[PDB]
RNA sequence: UUAUGCUAUCAGGUGGAUGGCUCGGCUCAAGAGCUUAUGAAGGACGUGCCAAGCUGCGAUAAGCCCGGGGUAGGUGCAUGGAGCCAAUGAACCCGGGAUUUCCGAAUGGGACCUCUCCGUAGUGAUCAUUCAUGAUCGGGAACGCUCCGAAUUGAAACAUCUCAGUAGGAGCGGGAAAAGAAAUCAAUUGAGAUGCCGUAAGUAACGGCGAGUGAAACCGGCACAGUUCAAACCGAAUCCCUUCGGGGACAUGUGGUGUUGUAGGGCUGUUCAAACGUCUGGCGGUAAAAUCGAACUUGCCUGGAACGGCAGACCAUAGAGUGUGACAGUCACUUAGAUGUACGCCAAAAGACCGGAACAUGUCCCUGAGUACCGUGCGUUGGAUAUCGUGCGUGAAU
RNA sequence: UGUUCGGGUCGAAGCAGGGCUGUGAAGUCCUGUGGACCGUUCACAAACGAAAAUCCUGGUAAUAGUAGCAGCAAAGCAGGGUGAGACUCCCUGCCGCCGAAGGGGCCAGGUUUCCUCGGCAAUGUUCGUCAGCCGAGGGUUAGUCGGUCCUAAGACGUACC
């Protein structure tokens, strides 16, 4: 199941965190200038080279 | 440094203080021995062991059992868990 | 401070909108009343918050009122009397310009106010 | 004005200092937990200012080389 | 009410051209120019009340402390909510400190494991000494010095030649580097260290004498500066470390004299006396954020709003320019012209320090070796029997 | 760009359509839109004029409501719910598929796809109230299971050259 060492895993975990919607209030506050960031994916599409 | 950062409120480890026990979550260089000496001067209570484990948020979260029966729950009634 | 060097207007806009938060007060410059500079000796001073303006230029050309609020990164201030209003009804203050408005009556607290107007 | 100004951090005697640090961990970690469950916080500028004036205490120590 | 259609114009959709604007780019000029084992540049991870990215920062984590400048607000790109901080002088700017996770020159051992093992808490490798200690390692846009080194292409093919000592590689290295005080260039008799620019000149020279390659000296400028060892004579008279007790170097030579060609120096005798340079000194200059800096916001018209039109009043050692509800010398910041400045740097008077310049005398003594030259092979060069290098062999005088 | 004379919020550039002038390159004026800049005399410059390069970049037609949504596993029907909306989501009954693989255990690989609640613009070869989709929250506990330890093929480091 892809036996991970504690660095592996900390880079998923950071890779995991950064797929979120970027926050509304940054969106009130920018006046819809930001709306997305380039960090955006999917697990089922191109592989991350986090490894 | 500091070890624990501070305790771990949701659902799950609200019923661990039923049977006497704690979740905190702590710094993530850290292991077993630190963790015991800090919350044993912090307030010394006699700990007994402790659980550990690794959360794919990052942070770390470990379960201290005490031997002193209730000790847990004045803990988290000083701390402000209650 | 900037000397004829740089007569680019790229330079000239670039140093308006980047500068230093300390050199954004300067911006806030607005005429003295006849009396005010010739007791003071300055051609000119600041708007500070707690003093009366006499509106010059725009809508409100002759209404005073104290200052309400000055913010140093907009550049601009607001003054009472001078509103707007929501189209549900709802009076709100209308930004102004510092350059658009006359000191009359000096708001004398700091204690440092008078040495920071001249000298 | 701040929860301690530097005169006062410098006024004190060690055990005063130290006490005060123990003070001020236990109201963090106090705060913190109780963000920790998803609650808007009673004052949300409180840890901004405990944690600036923790370092303030370090830095006094430091300097007077109390630690 | 002739359907499906054809041509032209109009209204709307889609789309994002044109115009106007522009905190961006590019080129030239003037400055300034090293940093790291006291742990760099770069990277991973973390850090915000609501925080995903970038930026900053490091478990003291969009930050802490001190001094100055600045004055009423502040909370990055990014004017949303709720809070906090600030007259105990904040925010911001200039200078100086503190904390500074793990990897990384990475350096106690080990990495398809940015973590892990023993903890004997860790001087990794190579070096110098008096063996206390000290030095090197990595990075830097291009520039600099040494060594190794192609082919396409041109010759209307192609091999010498050319492309070209170019592209590329290895080593070393600073704010610059390299060179540098004639065993020189000249021509009849002269010049007087080096570098860079101009010219000589597409000339001399090389070459299937084809294509092509290709200088220097004289002369004019920028800038100017000369000296130190080895030996002859004396023989420890010298140097460095230090707990100030002492210890190491050194007769296989520390130190003094001496440094050159119409020869010089030493030995021997006479004379004149002290030029260049090193140190203390800080008169006086340069010098952070920064401070001051003239004169309209006057009347009527248009307009949502005057910096505009029509009238009137002023300034100028300031009519460069930007902002402001439309075109601004007089509204704001500026400008012309003046003041101020900590840490540093430069430097004039004035004192102390080693001391230098000539002459006369000679079977007297000293003046850089596998070097200079030469034979032979190859590379390179405009270098031609007359460039430089260096493999082998041979090889002087004083 | 240098120089001379000007226009513009009582409406500049640009755009759509027209009238007149010139052999022509083109100029000027009018109407609608637009909301801030634009010319001219004498000269000088150039990153200076496009219909074509199986030209480059962007936008967009016909083909066309067409092919595909069959071939190796032809699968659904009744009744009852939920919901604004049900061939397609849920429960019961009947009828079916694999049954030495389409079941169970797990390596490498993936990296939150796992569970609950709330949604349906896009994703799903149709619809959808459903979902491996979208938003919020939660979840992985070891002296005995593995790694860690030993060495194989074979690597790497320091020294010597
Ligand atoms: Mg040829
Ligand atoms: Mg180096
Ligand atoms: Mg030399
Ligand atoms: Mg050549
Ligand atoms: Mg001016
Ligand atoms: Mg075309
Ligand atoms: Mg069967
Ligand atoms: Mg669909
Ligand atoms: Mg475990």
């Amino acid at each position: 199941m892809s036996h991970n060492m504690k660095g592996q895993k900390k880079r998923l975990a950071k890779a995991h965190k950064q797929n979120t919607r970027v926050p509304v209030w940054v969106i009130v506050k920018t006046n819809r200038k930001v709306v997305s960031h380039p960090r955006r994916r999917h697990w089922r599409r191109r592989s991350l080279d986090v490894k | 440094m500091s070890s624990i950062n501070y305790p771990f409120v949701t659902e799950k480890a609200m019923m661990l203080l039923d049977e006497n026990k704690l979740q905190f979550i702590v710094d993530t260089r850290s292991n077993k021995k630190q963790i015991l000496e800090d919350v044993e001067k912090m307030y010394g209570f006699k700990v007994k062991s402790v659980r550990t484990m690794t959360t794919m948020k990052g942070m770390k979260k470990a379960v201290l059992a005490f031997e002193e029966p209730e000790a847990a729950h004045e803990i988290a009634t000083r701390i402000g868990l209650m | 401070m900037i000397a004829m060097v740089s007569k680019q207007p790229r330079k000239q806009r670039k140093a308006r909108y980047a500068a230093p938060l300390h050199i954004r007060q300067k911006f806030m410059g607005a005429r003295l009343s006849e009396a005010l500079t010739k007791e003071y000796g300055t051609r000119s001073a600041a708007v500070i918050t707690g003093d009366t303006v006499k509106v010059m230029r725009g809508d409100f050309k002759g209404t005073e009122g104290k200052v309400q609020s000055v913010s140093l990164m907009d550049g601009t201030i607001t003054v009472d009397g001078v509103i707007s209003t929501k189209v549900d009804g709802t009076e709100v203050p209308r930004p102004l310009n510092p350059s658009n408005v006359m000191i009359t009556k000096l708001e004398m607290k700091d204690g440092r106010r008078a040495s920071s107007i001249k000298k | 004005m701040a929860i301690l100004r530097t005169s006062e951090i410098r006024t004190m005697t060690i055990e005063e200092r130290a006490d005060e640090l123990e003070n001020l961990n236990n109201e963090l970690v106090r705060e913190r937990a109780l963000t920790s469950a998803g609650g808007a916080p009673e004052n949300p500028g409180r840890i901004g200012e405990i944690r600036r004036t923790i370092a303030r205490i370090k830095t006094i120590q430091h300097e007077l080389n109390e630690i």
